[PDB]
């Protein structure tokens, strides 16, 4: 390549340099190479010097030349995907009336929301986004993916004038509760669309069935939808940002990363957790097993706003914590004031992503990566607070990967790889906080319909999951923070749970939360613990060794 | 006080910082590990300026807030502080004496290169500022090796300099990002260890014997003194090899280390040498790693092995591939690459170093390119440095070397010769690049005329005539003194004359003479004399025969002679069952011959003389000397031997051997008396004494065994004659035992020792011993009249003084070659190359020149033991065991298993019964781990040839190590061992390299100790005593 020959010739100094010289015979050597490499990468060119040299010739080196950054594929794409680890679990799960399944919101626009403007930005959006045009077949007696091209209908759409009900709320909240129960999940769109007319301005209803979306992929989806919209009123090309690498791709990575070694690598480790949780166990107010949606309530605590402020700002500093270590850690001590469990496992949501592929960039990526790991937590110990934190926090970040590798084991590793693993540890009880509602309320352009109804994101929402669902978790505990105060939801079964235990357990967490607020924003110092420092396996046991022995030195 | 608020970070130690952080805890004779740069600077500096952007510097660097911390840890670990301002200590002498001034600054800057640092009490670095004057000042700034690569300097100064200027004028830092040195620990985390250690093994894998270079002395003390040479090529000479490189496709580089390795091989014997080669370390696939301030460079082992028919190219082809092929592990720690090799340590001894920019002048350009009011106008750069020796090369414009060596332990004039070879390979490669490397010469001219002028001197003029001519001349000088008596008869030279005229009459008869031979198949008598010198005198060459010998190969012997006619006694008629006529000595037709002397009729130029040699050939072969191949023996002998004139000879030498004939002739030609003896009386020390001191004999010759052996026979040593003053000895290489010293040192006989290939003739070189003082084991000696002595290479090159290499003789002594197979005589006898018009021998000896002029000898060419990684000197090992006083007579010998696997034994007699400890704490007590042999046999005799050589063929086979016991006491220490090891139960005598161990699971042993009790023990024992028991004097 011409650049390669120009750098050849403007760093070794010899002009006319020909198109199979030699890189030795011209006098390179060790650092004649760093500078080609050097200037070559101006030219976003990316060489190892270790090609550059055993392949010292322009002729057979320009085949190692790579881009520095990989141009996502922008293009259309379809055919098999193959079921990611949730959705693995998904279709395990197996519940009655898959085809209502789902995350919605309702939109809102003082102004109106004229139905082709956001026809056509909807139509950009699932152009662009291919994984909202999948369809799960149920061939043979098993499931497959296929990525739809764009043969028409993207999505459902509806539209409604609600101004002739006084009561637009029930009218609304009737209509999305009867397209919840419309996925054909082998044959139609994944996403519905209603919008509902009204005096004080347009609301839009968008519902999504999980399989094909998840909380960051909400937050893309807003504010592509935002910048669509901002495009489609300025009457420009609607042009959505650069893709990222598109979710068939990822899975294909997946099944190729789920038997590599390295994951194996985990193995251990998980292990080590299953043969400890054998015996993990909850109690259960009545005897039964199994319920359905329509069996569960939940209820909410609140902590006040400057509370709230302490906790986001304050009381991470004396432990080097992150917000989550310390929701945990009170969870920890609620079930072990309520439960007198020795021990206790809770199933967390990380949100996946977690760089498995290092070609890979997802962040513009719209699929349900939700990545559910279980993690035991000791209860044993609840008397030296200051301790109980630090396990806690340790504990938290002995998981690798964030504990992506988990239901990759379980769902997708070929099964002679994966060892003595049982994977016979259910979630009975989950935990999972999210960030502010600020994902939904981003942009100033449309926002959250007063109108909401059971519609909203979270496990709050009433209408999209079907009433007759399986309850597939006994306890589902999350947390938000909305109008400056965090707020707790506890969700449980009736059948399972009556409500004074529930009132019990969700104030024995509010109590201990506080108790750790206050403890930790007292501390006016600073501690760290091993994880901190970047040795691997320094423990307790040799981090106040270490302190010890410079405390002493100086 | 301190704060745990204080520390930013810790890390687990990189495999450089491991070494350093070893090294540093090694040595205490000195702990000068640093750096000390000095640098001139001129014009006006702000001091409070150069202060604060000192401190700025330090703040920007983590690695400078950095310390090592190891007291009491499972593993070293960095801990970087947050805050650590370094010292700055400031002088202004600009009101001070221009004769005190650079007095009181040399004696600071001298005295801070012996302030030692302390890894983890102190900041690990200084500066301090002198003021000369009004725009002068000069900076010293030392700093620990294990912070940075010293050329990482260049960095830290252009930050310091841009820092500086940011002050100056009130401007913001520019400065980029560090490329934080966690960085490449994290890519060093992420490396498989176990692929190139895998790979370092496979690299080292034939390694078979270890590069030398010709240390003076050994190691009898410490007494390091750091020195220095320098040299440089010519500018034609650099830019030719710049031309070699790139025409052959390989870095400059690679030619200046396949120029050292060539040196290295024709400086060893080896085709296959190693030695360190220092590499930046810096691996390419890190980001910004130019940039990364920090401990990267790294020694890795390099491996020069060529094929006999390998041009120069050919093996900088192969030496670039083997370069490439190692560069993805050449960050692997050699403390680790030394555990693969079989050589566990001592891998290797000295650096080739390369580099293109040094720091100085790269340094000195720098702050040209800034306005401020200063100019560094000089700097220094001082660097304490590890190895005995270490050979720099600047690629500069001539390209340039410089030996930096321990003057303790190589020669000046060593070094001086070594820079001159090493300047003659770059001219014959230089001017062909295809050249073989064997046929490559080290020596300038210097050198080859003053080798060469050995063979100009000791030449002689002698008459050259024939040997029955010379006996003839003498027998008229006494022929009534007794010449020869046996048993108790006895001829006169008279009538030993008369009888060999009368034997000679009557063979020519027969036909004998210049075409023809004859066989002597005689057994010991006057007769025997009568018919040698008879047969000489009938003009054909006499060939004798053992009656011992096997009836088979004497008919062999004389079938492959072609030997149509045999003088024997009556009773070995029956020997002679070949269709050869047979000769009854005693036949008295010979009675009636005419006595007077008969004409001499053939000439000193003609053959003489054969004998059976044994070898690699399963048939034995004739070797045959001229007559003016004794004849000039018989010169030197007179001229230039103390052994006396009219003096009594104890013949004992076997006629199949040659020294015999170097009895009989030197004795009759002497005009002394040959006392012979009978054949079987050699096996009678007791009767042999006993004759030697009745008949008051005044000289003798003995083959190597009888004086290592029977010497120690204490009961006849003990009394051993005292009338002899003179002994020969030749055929083995010869040592003196204790009791043979105490002997020779009372009695003070004159001991001479002689060497000879017998193609030759067993004397071509000699020395004598006045018993006066007596090396254990003697050199062979100078060369002889008209004899050429040479060291030769593989090549037929000379080889400079000091070097090994094959031991070709020439001169007149050199033989016509094989009588049969002929065809073997064009590989072993040729024209001197050097001199065309002498013949030359190929001895398969090696040998070498001492610097005072005697010749040194090394066994067979076949027999170089390399047990292990290391040659031995078998006759060491013979000398230890028969300085014992239980051991007789001894012989060590390289047998092999039956996979082929080499081991020492040794094969002993001995007066008394005893352990194999009691033997082998005799050796532990000298004799290193490498050459004690790993079994003893004991016997009732060695196996000896009639010729008195030892047999390796009659030894029985051997049957069936470190290996210790657990005589436990406390096993805290074994505790320690099993858990840091790992890999087996550890013996209380047992040796932790032997073990496995290596230089840093060292200080994770001591480090251990100093925990788990309270005690320490400084690391220096356990390299003294790296067993267990060492710490007995370590415990109380
Ligand atoms: P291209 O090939 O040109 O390279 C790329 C560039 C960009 C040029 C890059 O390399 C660069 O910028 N250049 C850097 C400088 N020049 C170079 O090219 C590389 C170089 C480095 C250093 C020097 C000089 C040296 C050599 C450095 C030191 O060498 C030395 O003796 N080693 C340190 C001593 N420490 C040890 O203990 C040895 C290592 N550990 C062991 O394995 C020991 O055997 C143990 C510890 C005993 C093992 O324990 P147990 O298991 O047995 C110091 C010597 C001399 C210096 C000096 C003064 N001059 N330069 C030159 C070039
Ligand atoms: N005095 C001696 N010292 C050392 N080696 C000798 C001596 N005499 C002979 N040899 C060696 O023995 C071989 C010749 O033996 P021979 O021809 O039987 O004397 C050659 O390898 C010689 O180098």
């Amino acid at each position: 390549e011409s650049i390669l020959v120009s750098i050849w010739q403007n760093v070794l100094g010899i002009e006319k340099i020909g198109i199979r010289d030699n890189f030795y015979s011209l006098g390179g050597d060790s650092i004649q190479a760093i500078q080609v490499v050097a200037r070559l990468h101006s030219y976003q060119l990316k060489l190892e010097t270790k090609d550059l040299l055993n392949y010292p010739t322009i002729e057979q080196v320009a085949l190692f030349v790579k881009s520095t950054t990989r141009k996502s594929d922008q293009g259309i794409i379809a055919g098999n995907v193959p079921l990611t680890p949730i959705q693995k679990w998904f279709f395990g799960k197996n519940f009655t009336n898959t085809g209502h399944w789902n995350q919605s919101s309702v939109l809102y626009r003082p102004e109106g929301f004229d139905p082709k403007v956001i026809q056509s930005v909807m139509d950009k959006i699932i152009e662009h986004h291919d994984a909202l045009r999948m369809v799960y077949q149920h061939e043979n007696g098993n499931v497959v993916q296929h990525n739809r091209g764009l043969g028409g209908q993207l999505y459902d759409f509806f539209s409604y004038n609600l101004t002739a009900q006084p009561d637009v709320q029930q009218a609304i909240e009737a209509e999305t509760q009867r397209l919840h129960s419309s996925m054909n999940l082998q044959e139609g769109p994944l996403v519905k669309v209603a919008l509902f007319q009204t005096l004080h301005g347009d609301h839009l209803f968008l519902a999504i069935h999980h399989l094909v979306v998840d909380g960051i992929s909400w937050r893309i989806l807003f504010e592509d939808l935002a910048t669509g919209y901002a495009q489609a009123l300025a009457g420009q090309a609607i042009s959505l940002p650069e893709k990222t690498d598109s979710f068939q791709s990822w899975s294909q990575w997946l099944q190729e990363y789920a038997n590599e070694a390295d994951l194996l690598s985990e193995i251990p480790y998980w292990e080590s957790l299953e043969s400890q949780a054998k015996n993990v166990s909850l109690p259960k107010d009545y005897e039964v097993t199994d319920c359905k949606q329509k069996s569960v309530r939940n209820m909410r605590i609140r902590l006040h706003p400057e509370e709230t402020e302490q906790l986001l700002k304050h009381a991470n500093q004396a432990y080097q914590t992150e917000i989550n270590d310390l929701l945990l850690a009170a969870l920890g001590l609620a079930f072990a004031e309520w439960s007198k469990l020795a021990q206790i496992v809770i199933h967390l949501e990380g949100h996946g992503r977690e760089d498995i592929i290092e070609q890979a960039n997802v962040a513009r990526t719209v699929g349900w990566f939700t990545s559910q790991y279980p993690v035991l937590l000791d209860l044993k110990q609840t008397a030296p607070l200051s301790d109980y934190i630090k396990l806690t926090k340790e504990n938290m970040r002995k998981i690798p990967r964030k504990g992506i590798g988990y239901d990759i084991l379980k769902h997708v590793t070929l099964p002679e790889n994966r060892g003595s693993l049982s994977f016979r540890v259910q979630p009975e009880v989950t935990f999972n906080y999210l960030g502010q509602f600020d994902a939904d309320m981003r942009t100033e352009l449309f926002t959250r319909s007063p109108y909401s109804g059971g519609n909203t994101l979270g496990a709050d929402g009433k209408n999209n999951l079907s009433p007759e669902s399986e309850v597939y978790t006994a306890l589902n505990i999350t947390g938000l923070i909305e109008g400056g105060e965090l707020v707790l939801t506890f969700s449980y079964s009736s059948e399972q749970y009556r409500e004074e235990s529930i009132q019990q357990l969700s104030q024995s967490y509010q109590k201990h939360l506080l108790a750790i607020i206050a403890h930790c924003t007292e501390k006016k110092e600073v501690e760290r613990t091993p994880s901190d420092f970047s040795v691997k396996g320094l423990q307790m046991e040799e981090m106040d060794d270490i302190f010890e022995l410079l405390a002493n030195r100086l | 006080v301190f704060s745990k608020e204080q520390v930013q970070d810790m890390y687990a130690l990189t495999p450089m910082q491991e070494g350093m952080l070893f090294h540093a805890l090694l040595d205490q004779e000195h702990n000068s590990h640093l750096v000390q740069m000095s640098i001139s600077l001129q014009g006006d500096l702000d001091v409070g300026l150069f202060t604060d952007s000192l401190h700025v510097l330090v703040e920007r660097y983590d690695v400078f807030r950095t310390l090592f911390l190891y007291e009491k840890l499972k593993q070293p670990l960095q801990v970087v502080l947050k805050q650590r301002p370094i010292p700055i200590e400031f002088y202004d002498l600009s009101a001070c004496d221009e004769s005190e001034k650079q007095l009181r600054y040399t004696q600071y800057k001298r005295a801070d290169q012996e302030r030692t640092f302390h890894l983890a009490k102190d900041p690990l670095m200084r500066v301090a500022l002198f003021q000369m004057s009004q725009h002068d000042y000069q900076v010293i700034w030392s700093f620990h090796h294990i912070l940075m690569d010293g050329w990482c300097f260049s960095i830290i100064f252009d930050d310091l300099l841009a820092i500086y200027l940011s002050l100056q004028n009130k401007t913001a830092l520019s400065l980029e990002p560090v490329q934080p040195y966690s960085r490449f620990i994290n890519w060093l985390e992420k490396q498989n260890k176990q692929a190139a250690l895998n790979y370092w093994s496979d690299y080292l894998e034939a390694y078979e014997q270890k590069t030398t270079l010709p240390k003076k002395e050994a190691a009898f003390a410490k007494a390091f003194q750091p020195t220095q040479y320098r040299f440089s090529l010519n500018r034609t000479l650099t830019k030719q090899l710049g031309t070699i490189a790139s025409q052959n496709q390989v870095t400059l580089s690679t030619v200046i280390q396949t120029i050292w390795g060539v040196l290295l091989q024709k400086y060893n014997a080896a085709h296959d040498v190693l030695f360190g080669s220092v590499v930046s370390g810096r691996p390419t696939d890190i980001v910004g790693i130019d940039k990364m301030v920090g401990l990267f460079i790294n020694t890795i082992p390099f491996r020069v092995q060529a094929k006999a028919g390998q041009t120069f190219s050919e093996l900088l082809q192969a030496v670039h591939k083997r370069t490439l092929q190692s560069q993805p592990y050449e960050h692997v720690p050699l403390y680790d690459i030394q555990t693969q090799s079989v050589l566990k340590q001592e891998l290797i001894d000295h650096l080739l170093v390369i580099e293109n920019y040094p720091l100085v002048e790269a340094l000195q350009k720098k702050a040209l390119n800034q306005q401020i009011g200063f100019t560094i106008t000089a700097v220094e750069m001082f660097e304490p440095t590890n190895y005995d020796l270490t050979v720099m090369v600047m690629p500069k414009e001539e390209l340039a070397f410089r030996f930096d060596y321990n003057a303790a332990l190589f020669d000046e004039q060593v070094v001086q010769k070594l820079a001159g070879h090493l300047q003659q390979i770059a001219d014959c490669v230089a001017n062909n690049s295809g050249v073989e490397l064997c046929q490559i010469p080290l020596l300038t001219e210097a050198e080859t005329s003053q080798l060469l002028a050995k063979r100009t001197e000791t030449a002689a003029d002698y008459p050259a005539a024939t040997m029955h001519e010379l006996f003839s001349r003498q027998a008229e000088k006494t022929p009534e003194q007794v010449a020869v008596v046996f048993a108790d008869q006895h001829l006169t030279y008279r009538e030993l004359d008369e009888k060999s005229n009368q034997l000679a009459r009557f063979l020519r008869k027969k036909g004998i003479g210049t075409g023809s031979l004859v066989g002597t198949l005689l057994d010991r008598s006057l007769d025997m004399i009568v018919g040698i010198l008879g047969v000489l005198k009938a003009g054909g060459a006499f060939v004798p025969i053992d009656p011992e010998l096997p009836a088979e190969r004497i008919a062999y012997m004389l079938t492959h002679s072609r030997v149509p006619l045999v003088v024997t006694q009556n009773h070995l008629r029956a020997k002679v069952t070949t269709p050869t006529e047979t000769i009854d000595i005693n036949t008295a037709v010979i009675g009636e011959e005419s006595r007077a002397p008969i004409e001499s009729l053939n000439q000193p130029h003609d053959l003489f003389y054969i004998i059976y040699t044994s070898g690699t050939t399963g048939q034995p072969k004739g070797v045959m000397l001229e007559h003016r191949n004794m004849a000039n023996l018989m010169h030197f002998t007179f001229d230039q031997t103390n052994i006396a004139f009219h003096e009594k000879v104890l013949q004992y030498t076997t006629c199949s051997f040659d020294v015999c004939y170097q009895e009989i002739f030197s004795t009759l030609l002497s005009g002394g008396q040959l006392y012979l003896i009978t054949n079987e009386l050699r096996r009678h020390v007791e009767k042999l004494f006993a004759f030697i001191q009745e008949k008051q004999i005044s000289i003798l010759s003995l083959p190597v065994s009888f004086l290592k052996f029977i010497f120690n026979e204490q009961d006849y040593a003990q009394s051993f004659p005292r009338c002899v003053k003179h002994i020969i000895t030749a055929g083995e290489q010869l040592v003196v035992t204790h009791e043979l010293q105490k002997y020779l040192r009372q009695h003070r006989v004159f001991l001479h020792n002689h060497y000879g290939p017998s193609e030759t003739h067993v004397v071509t070189t000699c020395t004598m011993d006045p018993g006066q003082a007596i090396p254990e084991l003697p050199p062979i000696g100078k060369p002889i009249s008209n004899t050429g002595i040479y060291i030769l290479d593989e090549g037929l090159q000379l080889k400079p003084e000091g070097i090994v290499g094959e031991l070709y003789i020439s001169g007149a002594n050199v033989g016509r070659g094989y009588l049969h197979q002929p065809e073997l005589t064009a590989e072993k006898f040729l024209d001197n190359p050097y001199q065309p018009g002498e013949r030359m021998y190929r001895t398969g000896d090696l040998a070498r020149w001492l610097p005072d002029g005697q010749l040194e000898f090394l066994g067979r060419i076949d027999h170089q033991v390399k047990i292990r990684g290391h040659r031995i000197e078998l006759g060491e090992i013979e000398s230890r065991l028969l300085n014992h006083p239980a051991i007789k007579e001894a012989v060590v010998i390289d047998r092999a298993d039956e996979t082929g696997g080499k081991f020492l034994c040794a094969y002993v007699v001995l007066q008394k019964a005893l352990s194999d400890e009691e033997m082998r704490a005799y050796l532990a007590q000298a004799l290193p781990e490498y050459m004690i042999p790993s079994f003893f046999v004991t016997l009732e005799r060695i196996p000896v040839t009639p010729n008195g050589k030892t047999d390796r063929r009659a030894l029985p086979k051997p049957e069936g190590d470190y290996v210790a016991p657990t005589t436990e006491l406390e096993q805290k220490l074994v505790a320690i061992w099993e858990q840091i090891l790992g890999v087996s139960p550890i013996g209380i005598q047992d040796h932790f390299f032997t073990l496995g161990g290596h230089s840093l699971k060292a200080i994770q042993l001591i480090s251990r100790i100093q925990k788990e009790c309270q005690a320490d023990v400084p690391l220096r024992v356990l390299f003294e005593q790296p067993t267990i028991q060492a710490l007995a004097a370590y415990v109380e």
